[PDB]
């Protein structure tokens, strides 16, 4: 298999464009990485028209040669680690489908599916309905589900690209001594980042485009989205990530994320209207007001 | 392009750029440009269509070069079509 | 079924000028549309915030990240849904009138087409919007109309009230225009009347105190000064927002400013 | 005065009105009879300078916190002078009211200055708990606005 974005339920343009190895190795978001990706659609022999059409429906003889034509070309461009061994399961005249796959259709059931106390606990209790829709799709007299799951998955990603297009562009990110902040204030579909997951997915996009740069650093990002209807700021804490295919001499215990211990400290000793209160402890609900000082401390916390 | 097109003041070289050979007029010579560059057009939800094409109308005195202007939007644009007065019909500027 | 739009001639409809000089389509057309609508713009500020805000949102992209939502819970359906709703309804239902909606319609009918009578009297002049027997069989065919969506095998008073109110809103109101002056030949000689009884009501009444409707007509027809359209006279005079102010039922007449 | 006091009383209308000038007005900064500032004098004199003194009163200040309070009453009495200065300027050089046109370059400067020590000082010592007693607003009767940014 290969490291592409749903493959075997989309087109290989699809999985190529959307895809975060594939877009930090040849940066797509802007033109100069769509003309690379179409020239090398070109170079490796595929018309263009015919790595639009579905995986079913796409010609048996390109479908077959596939490896080879991998093989052969994506050293050019640097996706040489594109290529690897997964797990595929297969049951009866139903179609394959692979353990990437099926993780991110389950990921995408979590995130989406079916006087501020009262409106986080709605939220709170939808995101604990969600857990049965994701349990459901376990079983394989469900596969409505998973297929639901699917295109909501593609929807999800689609949008995290387009936002990230977005905070690319305007330089929104801003480069601090100990780590690099990015706030979220004006967008649309700013209510997609009130769940966790899709900010852990947008703040994945960002590392992963970070790490492929030509610039070596390896300091932690806070990444900040704002509720309206809560007028709350829900921050997380994300650490660096050493290249994909890098060599194993600086592989060890992986690095180590510090913002808990920091949040606690900077907690403890003011009276900030902060809420810690999730599992993973990098994750925290500040309120609008508390937001610009309480960055302001954590400069000088250290420990980042 | 890409290279000139980050200059601080590129509207305004632009701008002047319209019909050199033109003294003064400046807002006609901006009205151009805007409508030449043009906006956006939008589709909300499949349903619901918004234009997105400026139109501008010239009203002077005779002798102020606006016909100049015309001949030369007329040049410069991809696509143009010229027509004046009394010599075009309800279907000369339709389909027949 | 025929949906239309058109303009007036001059582009706006020029209250200032008589209908029947602001609307070209003649009688033998406008008898066959059930509901005609009048469209003008008040240029209220408040509208006109709400208006560009509500605007603004759907350029900057804010407007289906509600829209969705909305559809999604209880209170907006696809085009698809309504459009299989629509046919299911048309190829399934077709009510009928009861004995009370006839009687409620009856009387509606006589009402709207007496007041026409006046209205023509009054101005001297044909109506433009013309009310005929048509018009009865379009709040009957709105009443049915209205029964249509619920599935119901029957037609009530429930649905006659909303239709009449949807034909006031409709067509009434376009025919109603109420010129403030015209300049015609039609009060030819209230045209000095107005001003001489509104000379002769702000000499009796100072800026406070008020009267009465009873007695500004006994004592001020008693003299013979009588028009039998002085009705409107003093709307026209509270239309100033300082002469004339009509409360406590409307019995009571009360000057309010200069 | 006397002639406009004298006009006054002479028409049959208002014989019977008792009208005396309390005060003269030099500058006068009017938003209503709670809130106002300036320069008055009881009664002019002769040949000697007239005596000014300067009133402010503003219950707008009441609604602030207790450490822009004093701020407030600060930069008004540098407004009021800038004012005063800028008047007499124009009146010696001798739709717009040229007396009072550039008043503000004087104390523009000073005044940004100040403001960003200030949201400095706030951001540094807003969450802090021991100065917990300044950056409190009051409640007052008839206050309905609620309010989070003290300096702004
Ligand atoms: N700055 C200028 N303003 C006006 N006319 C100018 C200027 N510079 C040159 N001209 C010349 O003046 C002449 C008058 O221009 P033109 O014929 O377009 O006038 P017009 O009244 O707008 O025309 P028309 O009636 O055909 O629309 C042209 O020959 C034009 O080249």
């Amino acid at each position: 298999d290969y490291y592409l974005f749903l493959l075997r339920h989309s087109s290989l343009y699809d999985s190529f464009y959307y895809s975060n190895y594939v877009n930090a190795k040849l940066s797509l978001w802007n033109e100069n990485g769509k003309k690379r990706l179409h020239k090398m659609f070109a170079r490796m022999g595929i018309p263009l028209s015919t790595a639009q059409e579905t995986w079913l429906y796409m010609d048996h003889s390109i479908k077959r040669e596939l490896g080879i034509i991998f093989d052969k070309n994506l050293d050019r461009y640097g996706l040489q680690d594109i290529i690897r061994d997964g797990f595929v399961r297969t049951l009866g005249y139903r179609g394959s489908i692979s353990a990437s796959e099926f993780v991110e259709a389950l990921t995408a059931l979590l995130e989406v599916g079916n006087n501020s106390a009262q409106k986080l606990t709605n939220l709170r209790k939808r995101w604990v309905s969600n857990f049965w829709l994701s349990w459901d799709a376990l079983d394989d007299r469900k596969v409505e589900l998973l297929n639901r799951g699917i295109q909501l998955a593609q929807d999800l990603q689609r949008a995290i690209f387009n936002t990230g297009v977005a905070i690319l562009e305007k330089k929104l990110i801003k480069h601090l001594r100990i780590y690099r902040l990015c706030v979220l204030q004006d967008g649309p579909d700013l209510d997609l980042y009130r769940n966790p997951l899709t900010l852990l997915r947008l703040g994945n996009w960002l590392i992963e485009c970070c790490a492929e740069s030509e610039d070596k650093q390896l300091l932690p990002m806070v990444l900040a989205s704002i509720d309206e209807n809560t007028d709350t700021y829900l921050v997380a804490g994300l650490t660096p990530r050493y290249p994909r295919g890098l060599d194993t001499i600086h592989t060890k215990k992986p690095i180590l994320n510090n913002f808990s211990m920091a949040f606690q400290q900077i907690t403890a000793e003011t009276d900030a209207k902060v809420r810690i209160d999730n599992f993973e402890s990098s994750i925290i609900e500040i309120r609008r007001e508390d937001l610009s000082p309480f960055l302001e401390k954590l400069t000088l916390s250290g420990l980042l | 392009f890409r290279k000139i097109s980050r200059d601080r003041g590129i509207i305004d070289k632009i701008i002047s750029s319209m019909a050199p050979s033109i003294y003064g007029h400046r807002d006609i010579k901006t009205a151009v440009a805007c409508s030449l560059f043009g906006g956006v057009p939008k589709n909300v939800n499949g349903k619901h269509s918004i234009r997105g094409d400026i139109n501008v109308l010239l009203l002077g005195d005779p002798g102020t070069a606006k016909s100049q202007i015309l001949k030369y939007v007329e040049k410069t644009a991809h696509r143009a079509v010229f027509a004046t007065g009394q010599g075009a019909s309800a279907v000369g500027l339709t389909a027949s | 079924s025929v949906l239309a739009a058109a303009n007036p001639i001059y582009g706006r409809y020029d209250d200032l000028k008589s209908p029947g000089d602001n609307i070209d389509f003649q009688t033998t057309i406008l008898s066959r549309f059930d509901m005609i609508f009048i469209v003008k713009d008040d240029h209220n500020e408040e509208r006109d915030i709400s208006i560009a805000n509500h605007v603004i949102n759907i350029h900057t992209g804010n407007a289906n990240a509600m829209q969705n939502q909305q559809e999604e819970n209880g209170s907006e359906i696809s085009i698809e849904k309504m459009k299989r709703y629509i046919t299911y309804c048309r190829l399934k239902c077709a009510p009928r009138l009861s004995p009370q909606a006839a009687e409620k319609l009856s009387s509606n009918f006589v009402t709207i087409r007496k007041q026409l009578l006046i209205n023509e009297l009054e101005s001297t002049e044909r109506s433009s919007i013309p009310i005929t027997i048509r018009q009865l069989e379009a709040i009957i065919r709105i009443t049915e109309s209205l029964a249509k969506l619920e599935l119901s095998p029957i037609a009530q008073e429930r649905h006659v009230d909303e239709a009449i109110r949807l034909f006031q809103a409709s067509t009434m109101d376009a025919a109603s225009q109420d010129p403030i002056g015209g300049l015609n030949q039609a009060s030819g000689t209230s045209l000095s009347e107005i001003r001489r009884f509104e000379q002769e009501l702000k000499r009796r009444l100072p800026i406070g105190w008020s009267t009465s409707y009873q007695t500004l007509r006994r004592e001020f027809v008693d003299t013979h000064r009588f028009s039998q359209l002085a009705l409107d006279k003093a709307l026209y005079a509270l239309e100033k927002h300082e002469t004339i102010q009509l409360r406590h039922q409307g019995q009571n007449i009360y000057r309010s400013g200069v | 005065s006397q002639y406009m006091m004298k006009a006054v009383r002479t028409n049959p209308m208002f014989s019977y009105l008792d009208l005396n000038i309390k005060r003269y007005w030099d500058l006068l900064i009017w938003m209503d009879k709670f809130n106002f500032s300036g320069l008055a004098c009881i009664e002019i004199e002769e040949k000697e300078n007239q005596d000014y003194t300067a009133v402010s009163q503003w219950q707008l200040k009441k609604f602030l916190s207790p450490i822009y309070q004093p701020e407030f009453e600060d930069w008004m009495m540098i407004i009021l002078d800038s004012m005063l200065k800028t008047k007499q300027s124009y009146l010696k050089l001798n739709s717009v009211e040229n007396s009072l046109n550039g008043f503000s370059h004087l104390f523009s400067k000073p005044l940004m200055k100040r403001v960003k020590k200030l949201f400095k000082n706030q951001q540094e010592f807003i969450l802090d708990p021991q100065y917990e007693a300044d950056y409190v607003i009051p409640v007052l009767p008839g206050s309905h606005l609620n309010v989070k940014n003290p300096l702004l």
